[PDB]
RNA sequence: GGCGCCCAAAAUGAUCGGGACUCAAAUCCACCACCGAGACCUGUCCGUACCACUCAUACUGGUAAUCGAGUAGAUUGGCGCUCUAAUUGGAUGGAAGUAGGGGUGAAAACUCCUAUGGACCGAUUAGUGACGAAAAUCCUGGCCAUAGUAGCAGCGAUAGU
RNA sequence: GAAGGGAGGCGAAAUAGAGCAUGAAAUCAGUUGGCGAUCGAGCGACAGGGCAUACAAGGUCCCUCGACGAAUGACCGACGCGCGAGCGUCCAGUAAGACUCACGGGAAGCCGAUGUUCUGUCGUACGUUUUGAAAAACGAGCCAGGGAGUGUGUCUGCAUG
RNA sequence: UAUGCCAGCUGGUGGAUUGCUCGGCUCAGGCGCUGAUGAAGGACGUGCCAAGCUGCGAUAAGCCAUGGGGAGCCGCACGGA
């Protein structure tokens, strides 16, 4: 698994992760690039907005086929992962509540750090026609986040 | 409160004008980076340099724009041949009886990287009291 | 590339000799000695007896070996000799080694090379 | 006799490379000055061959206008890897390996610094080889783009709210 | 929530916490440097600029002037020719002339070097097949590791003993 | 400045590399038949908890004797009773 990959004062921040959660690594890239600097509030607003179909997300790398959203702003694909959201809101409901434990003020703590890693995948195999099977896996993802007072 | 290299630091070797003459040429004329042919095209070729031998090879050719290939023409000087950018001639060391017979005057040690704090302290002390530059010289804050 | 070092330092030798003093013979011997063994020289005693002719000093830029018969009071100058060839030689003559020949003779003066 | 004109029709967009050029930037006859190679001349260095000295193929000095491109192939010196022996060294005051960086060598490659690592590692000489890879629709393992894409509809059994 | 996470405890070390010594490449996430939405494709080599750079293992580099100064080699001026473009003689093998050095002044991202990018010159991979390969001839997605002159007997040379 | 290119940094993935060897490979010496007194092999059992291996055979990871050995033990296998 990994371990944070970015230095984090304990005295002014506050740190969570996720570990081997079986969902889309694509999406957790681009929620975690569009949460990244919001604050733990701010973030979970966002994420029920998503999950709830009133906000895109930003579709910048992983866009193939996707289709345009007009609510996405300087960009034009977008959708509503609505999986990975509800694990994002996990690792924010542990972020904030160790803040908090901590004396912090969790909502109020800016997002300092927050990336996704794909871990590996969980072996899966499909029969085809003809007689063969190809893969059918599912990817694994580790995510950290590190919360910092603002 | 600040670090010091043990040793001769500074010392410079005393080299004939025409040594001086031969080591400057060599430091100005330098030479091609000679890497093996589309190393940088293809990242399972390393650099190290093989002769190209493609009966249709580019380089093999001579195609200017393919880069130079090794020919005894590059050789530096021999009267310079090996020298340090300094114009010391280098003496691989082991321990301080390696010392023993080495002119520090034209002459520089360099310690073995193998060899460990204690027997380098011993080494780097007899060595500056024998006239001698440790060109890889242990730092101390003093 | 000689192995046997004494060999090579009698070659040596044989250099420093025709260069400093007035060799010749010893520059040639050292030229022959230099080339592969196959072409140095094996020389059976019967060939000395005839050619060689009292004092002048047979050099044979090799071996000398034992067959035939030596009846003429020659010395003989050799890279080696064979037990029988030194005994047979020294009954009548006298087998000394190239080494010696050098150091009697520097300037390699009234000899004989017989290969 | 010189130049030209007619003769003279082809398929995606015409052409002297293009622009464009008419006492020319055309053609012909002379001439003037320039640009332009690794050629030729010149300084230094390298290799090779030969010479002098020499034990030396080690130094040093000398000669090359009459040496310096190369597939197949012949010949020769050298780099690196394993383990053995002899000689001789390094390592918990931090070995090997790995990562990034400095120095040397035409080069194979050698070496140092910093981090990591946490226990083994060399050099010289003589040996020993299951001794060097970019390639074989080469092998095994691992991994990316393909892609959040195809499929999760089609069958006389449309099944749900 | 016998999950996972945070905090804490052990230990030299948990970046030794269970296919748990070391931890390369391909490759992935985040991030730094350089480039970047008017622009062109064997991805570079060589040369020169921008921007970037903790130490260590490299320490040089720039500007005046001066000395030395190979091949080459003048302007101006004077005289004399040509219809003319221009040339000849003298000045003069002079001034100039790459490199190198000395004096004085200067640079510390400063010089080398490394990363990236821009400019100039050259440039349609590599290996193979072939008279001819960028080839609209053949091979490989990428990386690591694996992957081809060996033994016995006999013969025939050769070097060494 | 988006999408993005090249290099590095931190962390992954991966398991090369280095180090280690309970396994192999080869050579050498010794020794060499078993079975109707039912062998070799196999099946199925057998443990407090027992799936695999090993052992054993309804006396079933064992029973007896002699010698050795010795304060410990209850196999691989570091659990609990
Ligand atoms: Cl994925
Ligand atoms: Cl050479
Ligand atoms: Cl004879
Ligand atoms: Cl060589
Ligand atoms: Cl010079
Ligand atoms: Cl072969
Ligand atoms: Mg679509
Ligand atoms: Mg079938
Ligand atoms: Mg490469
Ligand atoms: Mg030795
Ligand atoms: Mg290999
Ligand atoms: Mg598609
Ligand atoms: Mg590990
Ligand atoms: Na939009
Ligand atoms: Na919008
Ligand atoms: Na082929
Ligand atoms: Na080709
Ligand atoms: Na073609
Ligand atoms: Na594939
Ligand atoms: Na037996
Ligand atoms: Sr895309
Ligand atoms: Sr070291
Ligand atoms: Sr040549
Ligand atoms: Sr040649
Ligand atoms: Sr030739
Ligand atoms: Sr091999
Ligand atoms: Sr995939
Ligand atoms: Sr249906
Ligand atoms: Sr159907
Ligand atoms: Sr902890
Ligand atoms: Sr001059």
């Amino acid at each position: 698994g990994i371990s944070y990959s970015v230095e984090a004062d304990p005295d002014t921040t506050a740190k969570a992760m996720l570990r081997e959660r079986q969902m889309s690594f694509k999406h957790s890239k681009a929620i975690a690039r569009e949460i990244k600097g919001k604050t733990a509030g701010e973030a979970v607003d966002y994420l029920e907005a998503v999950i709830e179909g009133d906000q895109p997300v930003p579709f910048k790398q992983h866009n193939s086929g996707v289709g345009h959203k007009s609510k996405v702003d300087g960009w034009d694909a977008g959708r509503y992962p609505e999986k990975a959201s509800k694990a994002f809101l996990d690792l924010l409901e542990n972020a904030v509540g160790n803040a908090d434990h901590q004396g912090f003020d969790g909502e109020a703590m800016t997002i300092k750090h927050v990336a996704a890693h794909k871990v590996g995948e969980q072996q899966g195999r499909k029969p085809r026609a003809m007689g063969r099977a190809s893969a059918w896996n599912s990817p694994q993802v580790d995510v950290e986040l590190i919360l910092e007072e603002p | 409160t600040e670090l010091q290299a043990r040793g001769l630091t500074e010392k410079t070797p005393d080299l004939s004008d025409e040594d001086a003459r031969l080591l400057t040429q060599r430091h100005r004329v330098g030479k091609p980076q000679f890497n093996r042919q589309d190393h940088h095209k293809k990242k399972r070729v390393s650099t190290s340099w093989r002769k190209p031998r493609g009966q249709l090879s580019k380089q093999r050719r001579g195609i200017k724009g393919k880069g130079d290939t090794v020919e005894a023409g590059f050789r530096s000087p021999t009267a310079v041949r090996g020298k340090h950018p300094s114009g010391f001639e280098e003496v691989r060391v082991h321990n301080v009886d390696d010392l023993e017979g080495v002119d520090g005057d034209t002459e520089a040690v360099r310690i073995a990287s193998k060899v460990g704090a204690r027997k380098r302290e011993r080494i780097e002390e007899e060595a500056e009291d024998a006239g001698i530059r440790v060109l890889n010289p242990t730092y101390v804050e003093v | 590339s000689k192995t046997n070092p004494r060999l090579s330092s009698l070659i040596a030798d044989l250099k420093s000799a025709a260069r400093s003093s007035g060799g010749a013979v010893w520059g040639d011997v050292a030229e022959r000695l230099e080339k592969p063994r196959r072409t140095h020289a094996e020389v059976n005693l019967g060939r000395i007896e005839r050619y060689a002719q009292e004092d002048e000093t047979v050099v044979v830029p090799g071996k000398v070996l034992g067959s035939g018969v030596l009846q003429k009071d020659v010395t003989v100058a050799a890279v080696d000799f064979s037990g029988t060839a030194e005994t047979k030689i020294d009954q009548v003559g006298e087998a000394v080694s190239l080494e010696q020949a050098i150091e009697n003779n520097p300037e390699g003066s009234h000899v004989r090379v017989i290969r």
